């Protein structure tokens, strides 16, 4: 929601690319200085926060803020 | 003067062949090295696929000797001794002898080892438990200490390492030690394990073929739309690289002169290419070669972005002059260190016996890959000149080009 | 075969020193760098000694870039940061540059991240746990990847290994691109990381010392009667080669020409060096070296076999005309990778600061020292030519000779 | 396998000789090739064989098969 999610991958997300305050249409690599190897590791962060496995073909296309908070809330734990 | 190099011996042992007539034999069929591999899967990992050498090593090289090796240092001591048989190189000819030298390497040393020896500390007995052979067999120089020693090597000893272009510098500075005069002959090349402990860290970033575990033989498809990482292999090689008159003058057998070695860096990104030192080091390869390219043993790892960046290059460096690409590790797997010295002969081997091998497992295409003469079927051609490249992580190229006296 | 190679910049992360003032100020001194270790005692291990590295990295490097690093990398990485400062080089001059190379390595990548991959891979969460940076900090050519990327190198980028050799060989194939017309400059040196998972190998071997662990400044103590072996040590070291005219032409600070690089091997003993093979090293360095050696930093690693084969082949070289000796390692410890640049680094702030550094703990000398000048208190002396040796498992032999500029 | 029958595989396998040229008063250093790294691996296999720990001291001591043989006899 924004504290239930969003706010917690936003946090997530700015430890993780070193940023701060990251807008929701952010893309990883072209807005916040990511590459390849960064967002695998995000995505292994975005799973120990909510005690969650996200599946390859889904962590594939979470590239942006957006699909981060997507696909926390649009799914389980 | 400076002098000019020459490959007058080769030896190999490969996922494709324990010796180079086997090898042969593979190129032109496009057999496949892969199998399936129940010690990936034991591991954990979600690559189950490998290019393993067929051969069990077991009692093949004296206790004595044996007793300091890692696997990359077995599998490139094999390769040595047949490169010293087909030189023709009696012992009086290079052992003990300060002209003579070598300069082999490999990608990561031993995991299998530097696991093993830190398992043992950990355990009940010890150092006891550790042994006094670690050290030579996890050093990064394992490749070229194991061997330098027993074969009485008395020049250049020394291993080069840059990843995945490794063997193919240490064949580059072997030209240059021929050239600068110091050496009349180097033993150059490398060799690799095949393990676990290093494969599952390539698994952690995703590197390797995760959806052919059921089909070994397909997973390492180079080019292919559905490529999805790179097969792991190991294995081992070495040439000898020869001052030309030095070859001459003792009756060798040459199979190509070295014309052209290129090593550049990116200075980009730490795991993806930049394209641009490709560029600059096929260039620096060719500068002065005034024989057209009519091979080309691409690096193709049957990654997504690798097989792409390196058409990309060799779209800028040749013109409407494109020449043939195949990439062998679409058979071959990827022997990592070890990588560069077997294309290095797979490509030696095109040359001695006037084929060009296929890339294999192309079934779709890959749009990028348009315009190129990607060769997929074997082709019998007179080449003159080859030219084969090797990338790897920290942004580093090598390319050598190879061509008939 | 024709180009000269000129030292125009260096830096250094060792056990005596952060950098090169607090470098040279434990070298005129005699300071020891060796220290307790709980972590070798901790792990089972009979040496409680090392020569560690007094330095909170903490923030020094930035985070998209050291997260590729293991240690090893690290110090190369600040030493070659302190050499390009040395050097008066700018991003202008040295960065996207093809004539600008690295040749910088380690003797054993990293033994601590391989087993890290391992120990992980075997625990609960496997593939997760190991982590996607695993492979740059365990390759054997992470301290060159790890340092020429973010540098933005673009000419020749490679490591050599040859284990305790390792860092010579890498200056002296630097010197080789300057010589061959291919490079202007090429940062060489090395790095390596300390740890047990590395240092227990060693010990398992008998090569460390043991008997000293309760006064560990004493451990190290090369040419002495009572010497048990090496104290381990970790570090990094980077120095800029540089074609001299090039250098001329910037106005850059020149150290010293390097005029003699050997590259030989024993072809005899997987573990105790021939001595032999030392001679015709040490001699290859010296070809066409019309000055005396005035000063020669000895490989001199304090174990009982290697010391007097080194001095026994420095005597079949020099004869009667022994060389002032002395062998820093009794101060610093072995860095095994990082060993070779370190003590070019030694050399090569003798020779501008005018000194001789001191071969400590020697208490009863050796009898195979007679006849050799060791030199065991500071001595100021104006120093033009000096040498350095480094040796390694496998028979592998470097020695560089580094002249003032006429 | 006794006492001497697993003492001369050990001796045997670790330095590549075929385990009948393993004499009871054979020296490891002058009669059998062992190095000083052979000599530490050989005594580290045959603490782990028979469970008994010989001391540096008592190492330099055993110079032959037989007096291997004889120091694990007589330790348990
Ligand atoms: C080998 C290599 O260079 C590194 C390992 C060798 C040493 C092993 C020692 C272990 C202890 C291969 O990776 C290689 O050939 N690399 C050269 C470049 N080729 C290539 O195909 C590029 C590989 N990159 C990628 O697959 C992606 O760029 C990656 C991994 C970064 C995905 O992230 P992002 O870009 O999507
Ligand atoms: C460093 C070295 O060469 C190895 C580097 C390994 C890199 C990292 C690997 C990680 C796993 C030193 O060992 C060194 O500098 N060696 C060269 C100088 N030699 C020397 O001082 C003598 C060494 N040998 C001995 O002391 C004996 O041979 C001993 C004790 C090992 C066995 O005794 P035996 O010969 O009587």
């Amino acid at each position: 929601s924004t504290i239930e999610e969003r706010v917690k991958k936003i946090i997530g997300e700015q430890l993780g690319v070193k940023q701060e305050e990251v807008t929701n249409n952010a893309s990883f690599v072209e807005d916040l200085g990511a590459d390849s190897l960064d967002t695998v590791e995000l995505v292994m962060a975005l799973e120990e926060e909510f005690d969650t496995e996200i599946p390859d073909e889904e962590a594939e296309k979470i590239t942006t803020v957006q699909a981060a908070i997507d696909y926390i809330n649009g799914h389980q734990a | 003067v400076s002098k000019r190099a020459v490959i007058t011996g080769l030896g190999i042992v490969s996922s494709i062949g324990n010796n180079q007539q086997e090898v042969l034999a593979s190129l032109r069929e496009g057999r496949s090295g892969i199998t399936f591999s129940q010690e990936l899967k034991d591991s954990g990992m979600r690559s189950h696929v490998w290019g393993n050498v067929k051969l069990d090593t077991t009692g093949l090289i004296d206790r004595k000797v044996v007793r300091f090796m890692s696997d990359a240092s077995i599998y490139a001591f094999l390769s040595m001794e047949q490169a010293i048989a087909d030189a023709g190189l009696s012992p009086e000819a290079y052992q003990n002898n300060p002209r003579v030298g070598l300069i082999a390497g490999s990608g990561g040393g031993s995991p299998r080892f530097q696991v093993f020896g830190a398992d043992a500390m950990r355990g009940p007995r010890g150092l006891k438990a550790v042994g006094p052979y670690v050290v030579t067999k996890a050093m990064a120089s394992g490749v070229s200490a194991c061997l330098a020693t027993p074969f009485k090597i008395h020049g250049v000893n020394y291993s080069i390492s840059s990843a995945c272009a490794t063997s193919a510098h240490c064949i580059g500075n072997a030209v240059e030690q021929i050239q600068l005069g110091k050496q009349d002959i180097v033993f150059a090349g490398g060799g690799e394990e095949l393990c676990w402990e290093m494969a599952c860290e390539f698994d952690a970033m995703g590197a390797l073929s995760t959806k052919y575990n059921d089909t070994p033989e397909k997973a390492s498809r180079t080019y292919d739309a559905h490529r999805d990482g790179f097969v792991i292999a190991g294995g081992g090689g070495m040439v000898v690289v020869e001052e030309l008159e030095h070859a001459l003058a003792r009756g060798a057998h040459i199979y190509a002169e070295i014309v052209g070695y290129g090593a550049t860096s990116d200075g980009a990104d730490m795991v993806a290419p930049s394209g641009e030192g490709a560029v600059r080091c096929m260039k620096m390869a060719m500068h002065g070669v005034d024989t057209p390219i009519d091979y080309l043993n691409s690096h193709g790892t049957s990654t997504p972005v690798g097989d792409v960046k390196e058409l990309a290059a060799i779209r800028e460096v040749f013109g409407d002059k494109s020449p043939a690409i195949s990439a062998t590790k679409a058979m071959t797997g990827h022997s990592l260190g070890a990588a560069g010295v077997q294309e290095a002969i797979y490509s030696l081997l095109m040359l001695e016996h006037g084929f060009i091998a296929p890339s294999i497992n192309i079934e779709e295409l890959d749009e990028q890959a348009a315009g190129l003469n990607i060769v997929t079927e074997t082709t019998d051609r007179e080449l003159t000149t080859v030219m084969s490249n090797s990338f790897g992580f920290g942004g580093t190229n090598a390319t050598l080009v190879m061509r008939k006296l």
